[PDB]
RNA sequence: UUGGAUAAGGUGCCUAAAUAUUCGCUCAUGAGAUCCCAUAAAAGGUGUUGGUUCAUAUGAACUAGCCCUGAAAAUGGAUGGCGCUAAAGCGGA
RNA sequence: UUGUUUUCACUUUCUCCCCGCACUAAUGUGGGGAAAACUGGCUUUAUUUCUUCAAUUAUUUUUUUUGCUGAGGA
C-alpha cells in the first residue's frame, strides 16, 4: 500500500519555500551574543520565540535557552532519544561526526579562512601579498600571451 | 565617514530614517550624494502623508507668504528638508554641514558608474511591517504638484538599459579573469600555491 | 608604495559635551575600524596627533601638529575622549587624526 | 557528606510535604465551598 | 529600639544595611579617617597608624585597627568610642549609578531606599 | 552565561514564628513561599501578606532560622502552577497561570511582561498565589499543549539581528530576508 | 492564537496548476490564470501527479488569518468558474419606461436609455473578457457569465449603480436594475 | 582648578549617550509620546488577549488594555522641531 | 482533632501492527493496541585532563592594557 518511486520524486522535485528542519537534534552556531561563535545541538521548542541549544563537550557549550530571534542553526542532526542526556549527548555526536560535514559547503569554508586570515601573523601576510605579487605577475604575461 | 564621498541609492528607504543618517554623517563631515529620492518610502498611507503635505502647504506667512515656508515639491528637495530638520542649519557649521549633501531625482550623469551604497538601517523591508501601509515619496510629490515623475521614470528605465549591456560586458570581463587564474596558478611554485589555497585566495 | 602610514585614521567630533554644555578639555574621537566599546578599550595608551597645516611658514615649514593621547572610550559605539596639550579648536571639527601605533 | 546531604533532603522533602498538603487543604476547603 | 525607631523617620531618605566583614574592613582600611584633636577640636585625618587610635582608646585598650574593626563588626562593649572616634564616612557615588533614590528598595519597580539588609555590600564595595 | 537573558531569582526558606507571648504562651509556627526580585523583598512580600490575611507585622513577628533551598535540577523543563489576582482601574479580577520556562525561577517573570503588556498592571497590582505543579494534558489554553507535542516545527520567519561590531552603516547591497 | 494555519484545497481534475513567486500559473479549459496576491504573506505546497493546492500561513494571527480563507475559497472556486462559466440572474428593471438597450460593439461599451425619460446618453462598463448579455428567453433579462469569480462579479457590481434618478422615494418608486441569483452554464 | 564617578533626566537626528537587548499591545481619512503641564466627559464598542460567569468542541452576558466616535474658532503652527509605525508610540523587564 | 499510610496515571522511542489504508508538515499522520526501556532514574566500584565540576553568597590571593596627579623639601 506504497507509491515507490513517484513518492521519491516528487519529494524531491518539490523545491519547497522553506528549509532546515527546527526538529529537535539539529546543531547551530548563534549569530548574536556572547556566544556567537560557539556551536550547540537543538534540543526542543519552549516557545514561539524561545528555545533551547546545547552543544556537544567536544565543542564544550552547554545547555542554554537562547531566543529565535539570535540563531543561525546548522543543517546536520542527531537521532537522541527525547530524554538522552549527556552521557550519550557525547556519543551520538561522535557516532556520526556530525560536524564535519558543515564545514565543507559554502559559509563554513568562507568562515573558516576569514578565521584563519584573521588569525594569519605578520609574516603569512607578507607571505600571501608576494604570492599574490607572483600570481600578478604570471597573470600578466599570459594574459599578453594570449593575443 | 572616511570616504571622500558617498553615493547613496534612497530606492526602499525610510524618508526620516535615512534622514537622521544622513544627517548624523553630515555633521560628522561626510559628503553624501542622495540618488533616486523619488524612491524614498515614508511609513503610513498614501492618503495619510498627502494629508500631512496639505496640512504643510496650507502654513504661509500670512503678510507675506513669499518670506514664508517654502514647500519645495520636488522629491528630492523634500528630503533635503527633511535633512535640514535634523541638524542645526542657523549655525555655521551646521550650515556648512548641509551644504555637505547633494539630492536628485534618478541617477545622473557623474553618478552612473559610481558605486551606490544602502543604509539596511532604513530599508522599508527590514524596518516596516509586511501588512502595513505605506506610501512612495514619487507619488506623493506627483500628487501635490510635481509632475515630472513619469519623465524620471522613462529615464530611468534608459539608464536600467545602458547597466545591464554594462554589466553583462563586465560578468564576461570577470570570468575571463578568473579562467586566466586557473593557469596562473597551477604554473606558479608549489609554496605560493599552497599559501594561496591555505589563505583563501 | 612611498609615505608607508602605519596609523589608524581618526575623525575630531566635538567635545566632551552634554546638551547646552561643552568641556574642551576632552576631545571625542572616532577611529576608523571600531564601533564597540571593547575595540574602543584596545586604543588607550596610543598617542594621538592632529597634523593641520597654516597659511605661513612657521619653522621653515607650513605644518604644525599638536599632541594628545586617548584616555578612555567614550559611549559604547566606538568613540573615544582624547586628552591633548592644547584644547582642540573648534575650527578642527570632523578634521582628521592619527592614532598612532606607539606606544 | 554523603549524610549531611542526606540530612538536607529530609529537612527539604519535609517541606515539601508540607507545602503539598497545604495545597490538599486548600483544594479541600476550595471544593467543599464549590457549590 | 531607639536607634530603630528614630531611623525609620529618616527611611525614605537614606539606605541602610547589614555591612559584614569583609566590607566593614575595607570601609576602615579605605575610607577610614579619624578625629584626632582634642575635644571639639577634632581635625579629620585619615588612620595610616595606629598611634592616635592607641592614643584616644588604647588606655580602654582599643589601640589598633585590627582592635578596631572586631568592635565594629561585632557589635562589642565599645562603640561610644569607635563608631563616634570615626569620621563620617564620605563615600563615592556608585561605580555603576544608582536604580531610583525616588522609590524604595523594596517595591517592585526599581528604587533605592530603605533597608537593604545583606544587600548593601555590593552597594558599598561599589561606592568605595 | 547571559546577562542580558537573565532574571535575578533564587530560592529562598526562612523559618521562624509569630512573637510569643505571656497571653498566647506557645503560638504556632507558621510558613509560607514565594518568590521575588530578592531575598529582601520576598521577606517584606512576605510580611505584607501576613499583615492583610492575619494580624502579625514586623514588629510582633520573628525568626528562628534561614535557608537557601535551591531546586533538584536547575536545568530541567518544567510544568508549575500558580493563579494570579490583580486590580485594575476600576476593579479586581483573578485567573490561574503556568507557563513553560526551565525551572521556578524564571516561571514568574514571562507573566509579568504579558501583564503590563496587556493590561497596564504595574507589578505592585499583582497578586501571585499558591506554587504548585501542573499536568500536561490538562492545559486549557490554545498554546501550551503543542509546547508538548510528539513532533512539532516551524520556519524561520526570523528578522536577522547581528552584533553591533558587524551592524555596518553602509551596505554594499541590499540584504535578504531568507537566510538558512 | 497558533502557528501554522492552512487548507488542503481539492484541485479540480479540469485543471493543471503550478507556482512561482506567491504568483499561481494555472491552466484549464477556457485558458490560463495568474494573479498577483503580493499583499499577503502566503507559501505554497503543491503536488501534481497526486495534485491539491495548499495555501499556507505561518503565524497566522487571526486578524490576517482571514487572508488565507478569502483565497483558499477564492483560487477554489477560480478554476471551477474558468472551467464552468459562473452565471449570475440579472433582471433590467423599470416600472414606466420598458429599457431602451443600445448594445453598440460587441458586448463593449453597453448602452441604458428609457429610464425616467431623461432621453440622454449613459453607459457603464465592465470586465473584457467577460459577457453581460440579453438573454432571448425574456427581454427583461441579460445574463452575466464569465470564467472568474470576480469577473463574472464586478460586471454585476458596477451596473446596479449607474443610473440612478434624483428626488424619488424607493419604498414606492421601485426602479432599480436588479441582481438575484447564481447559476452554471 | 585637574581627574574619576554619579543624581535628576535621557541614549534616532537636532543633542553627549542604545536605530541596545527582551516580552506584549496599537493603525488612527485630525494615533501617541516625561510630575507641575499647558483641557477633556457622559455615552457608544462580536478587533486582541487574558479573562470571569453560566447554558450542551458548542451561545451569550459581562469585564478591561490599546484604537475609534463623541471632539467646532478665528494671522500660519507646533509631542520643542524634524520625523517616527520590524517605533523613534504605549506597559514592563 | 493531626500525623501516618494505601489506591491509579504518567514517561523515552527512527519499535511494530491494524483501520482512513498515504488521510502525514517528515523518511508519516488521525484512532485502537502489542514492544523494550536502545530513554530515564535508582545502588555501587577506581578515576574527573575522555567530558562536566556551574550559579549565588561568604572568605582570600593575584593579573593584562592603561588615564590623571607629584603638594613637600624635615
Amino acid at each position: 500500500v506504497e507509491l515507490t518511486e513517484e513518492e521519491k520524486l516528487y519529494i524531491s522535485k518539490k523545491n519547497l519555500l522553506f528549509k532546515r528542519f527546527v526538529e529537535p537534534g539539529r546543531l547551530c552556531l548563534i549569530e548574536y551574543g556572547p556566544y556567537a561563535g560557539k556551536l550547540c545541538f537543538i534540543v526542543d521548542i519552549v516557545t514561539i520565540t524561545r528555545v533551547i541549544v546545547d552543544g556537544a563537550f567536544i565543542t564544550g557549550v552547554p545547555r542554554m535557552v537562547i531566543p529565535l530571534k539570535r540563531l543561525k542553526l546548522l543543517k546536520e542532526r542527531i537521532k537522541i532519544n527525547k530524554n538522552c542526556k549527556s552521557g550519550f549527548l557525547r556519543k551520538t555526536v561522535n557516532s556520526t561526526k556530525v560536524l564535519e560535514e558543515f564545514n565543507n559547503s559554502k559559509l563554513g569554508k568562507k568562515m573558516i579562512i576569514k578565521k584563519k586570515r584573521d588569525e594569519a601573523t605578520d609574516f603569512e601576510r607578507f607571505q600571501v601579498y608576494f604570492a599574490k605579487r607572483e600570481l600578478k605577475k604570471k597573470m600578466t604575461t599570459i594574459k599578453n600571451k594570449k593575443n | 565617514m572616511y570616504k571622500k564621498e558617498y553615493v547613496i541609492d534612497c530606492k526602499g528607504h525610510l524618508l526620516g530614517r535615512l534622514a537622521s543618517l544622513i544627517a548624523k554623517e553630515l555633521l560628522n563631515g561626510q559628503r553624501i550624494v542622495a540618488v533616486r529620492c523619488e524612491d524614498i518610502n515614508i511609513s503610513g498611507s498614501l492618503y495619510r502623508n498627502k494629508l500631512k503635505y496639505q496640512e504643510f502647504l496650507r502654513l504661509r506667512t500670512n503678510t507675506n507668504p513669499k518670506k514664508g515656508p517654502l514647500h519645495l515639491r520636488e522629491p528630492s528637495k523634500i528630503l533635503w528638508r527633511c535633512v535640514r530638520g535634523m541638524l542645526p542649519h542657523k549655525t555655521y557649521k551646521g550650515q556648512l554641514a548641509l551644504k555637505k549633501l547633494k539630492v536628485c531625482v534618478g541617477m545622473p550623469y557623474p553618478y552612473d558608474k559610481k558605486k551606490k551604497y544602502v543604509l539596511p538601517s532604513a530599508l522599508r523591508a527590514f524596518r516596516l511591517k509586511k501588512h502595513r501601509r505605506y506610501c512612495r515619496l514619487g507619488t506623493l510629490s506627483s500628487r501635490v504638484g510635481w509632475n515630472y515623475d513619469t519623465l524620471v521614470k522613462k529615464n530611468e528605465v534608459l539608464r536600467k538599459q545602458v547597466s545591464k549591456a554594462y554589466y553583462k560586458k563586465k560578468v564576461n570581463n570577470l570570468n575571463e579573469k578568473k579562467e586566466i587564474k586557473t593557469e596562473a596558478l597551477n604554473l606558479i611554485n608549489p609554496e605560493q600555491r599552497q599559501v594561496l589555497e591555505n589563505f583563501g585566495y | 608604495l612611498q609615505a608607508v602610514r602605519l596609523y589608524e585614521k581618526g575623525v575630531i567630533l566635538g567635545y566632551k559635551r552634554s546638551q547646552r554644555n561643552q568641556d574642551p578639555n576632552f576631545t571625542l574621537i572616532s577611529i576608523k575600524n571600531v564601533n564597540t566599546k571593547k575595540h574602543a578599550q584596545f586604543y588607550v595608551g596610543k598617542r594621538v596627533a592632529y597634523v593641520y597645516r597654516t597659511t605661513k611658514h612657521h619653522d621653515g615649514v607650513k605644518i604644525k601638529c599638536i599632541w594628545g593621547k586617548v584616555c578612555r572610550t567614550h559611549g559604547n559605539s566606538g568613540v573615544i575622549r582624547a586628552k591633548f596639550k592644547t584644547h582642540i579648536p573648534p575650527k578642527a571639527f570632523g578634521d582628521r587624526v592619527r592614532i598612532l601605533m606607539y606606544p | 557528606k554523603q549524610i549531611q546531604k542526606k540530612e538536607l533532603q529530609k529537612i527539604n522533602h519535609d517541606y515539601y510535604k508540607g507545602v503539598a498538603k497545604a495545597v490538599k487543604k486548600k483544594k479541600k476547603r476550595e471544593e467543599k465551598k464549590a457549590k | 529600639k531607639a536607634t530603630k525607631e528614630m531611623l525609620k523617620i529618616v527611611e525614605p531618605y537614606v539606605t541602610y544595611g547589614y555591612p559584614t566583614l569583609s566590607t566593614v574592613r575595607k570601609l576602615l582600611y579605605k575610607r577610614g579617617y579619624v578625629r584626632v584633636g582634642k575635644v571639639r577640636r577634632y581635625a579629620r585625618k585619615k588612620i595610616q597608624d595606629n598611634a592616635d587610635i592607641s592614643k584616644h582608646l588604647g588606655k580602654y585598650n582599643v589601640h589598633g585597627i585590627e582592635d578596631m574593626v572586631y568592635q565594629l563588626y561585632t557589635c562589642g562593649p565599645v562603640f561610644k568610642k569607635v563608631n563616634n572616634f570615626l569620621w563620617a564616612f564620605k563615600l563615592k557615588p556608585p561605580r555603576k549609578g544608582f536604580k531610583a533614590k525616588r522609590h524604595a528598595f523594596n517595591e517592585p519597580r526599581p528604587g533605592d531606599w530603605g533597608n537593604r539588609e545583606a544587600h548593601i555590600n555590593e552597594l558599598i564595595n561599589r561606592m568605595i | 552565561i547571559d546577562n542580558s537573558l537573565n532574571t535575578n531569582i533564587h530560592q529562598y526558606h526562612i523559618v521562624g514564628r509569630a512573637i510569643p507571648t505571656a497571653k498566647d504562651k506557645n503560638p504556632n509556627v507558621y510558613r509560607m513561599c514565594i518568590f521575588a526580585k530578592n531575598d529582601t523583598n520576598a521577606k517584606s512580600r512576605f510580611w505584607y501578606f501576613m499583615k492583610k490575611i492575619n494580624k502579625l507585622k514586623k514588629s510582633n513577628g520573628e525568626l528562628l532560622a534561614c535557608e537557601q533551598i535551591k531546586e533538584r535540577f536547575p536545568l530541567r523543563v518544567k510544568n508549575y502552577g500558580v493563579l494570579l489576582r490583580y486590580d485594575s482601574r476600576t476593579g479586581t479580577h483573578n485567573m490561574y497561570k503556568e507557563f513553560r520556562d526551565t525551572t521556578k525561577e524564571g516561571a514568574i517573570a514571562q507573566l509579568y511582561s504579558e501583564m503590563a503588556g496587556r493590561h497596564r498592571a504595574r507589578a505592585s497590582s499583582i497578586n501571585i498565589i499558591r506554587i504548585s505543579e501542573i499536568s500536561s494534558s490538562l492545559v486549557r489554553r490554545p498554546h501550551i499543549k503543542q509546547l508538548l507535542k510528539r513532533r512539532l516545527r516551524f520556519p524561520a520567519l526570523h528578522l536577522p539581528t547581528l552584533q553591533k561590531e558587524y551592524r555596518k552603516k553602509f551596505a554594499s547591497k541590499r540584504p535578504s530576508t531568507y537566510r538558512m | 492564537k497558533t502557528i501554522v494555519s492552512t487548507q488542503k484545497v481539492l484541485i479540480p481534475e479540469g485543471v493543471k496548476v503550478a507556482i512561482n513567486a506567491r504568483k499561481v500559473t494555472v491552466s484549464g479549459k477556457y485558458g490560463t490564470l495568474r494573479r498577483s496576491f503580493r499583499h499577503l504573506p502566503i507559501d505554497i505546497r503543491l503536488n501534481k501527479l497526486k495534485k491539491y493546492i495548499k495555501v499556507v500561513m505561518w503565524f497566522g494571527v487571526p486578524d490576517s488569518l482571514a487572508c488565507i480563507r478569502t483565497v483558499c475559497t477564492h483560487l477554489k472556486n477560480m478554476f471551477t468558474g474558468v472551467t464552468k462559466k459562473f452565471l449570475y440572474k440579472m433582471r433590467l428593471v423599470h416600472a414606466h419606461f420598458p429599457i431602451n438597450s443600445n448594445i453598440v460593439d460587441n458586448n463593449t461599451r453597453i448602452e441604458i436609455r428609457n429610464y425616467l425619460g431623461e432621453k440622454s446618453v449613459r453607459f457603464v462598463k465592465a470586465l473584457p473578457g467577460v459577457v453581460i448579455e440579453k438573454s432571448p428567453n425574456v427581454k427583461d433579462e441579460i445574463y452575466v457569465s464569465g470564467a472568474d469569480i470576480e469577473n463574472v462579479s464586478l460586471t454585476a457590481a458596477l451596473i446596479h449603480q449607474s443610473v440612478l434618478c434624483r428626488n424619488k422615494d424607493i419604498r414606492k418608486f421601485l426602479d432599480g436594475i436588479y441582481v438575484s441569483e447564481v447559476t452554471t452554464v
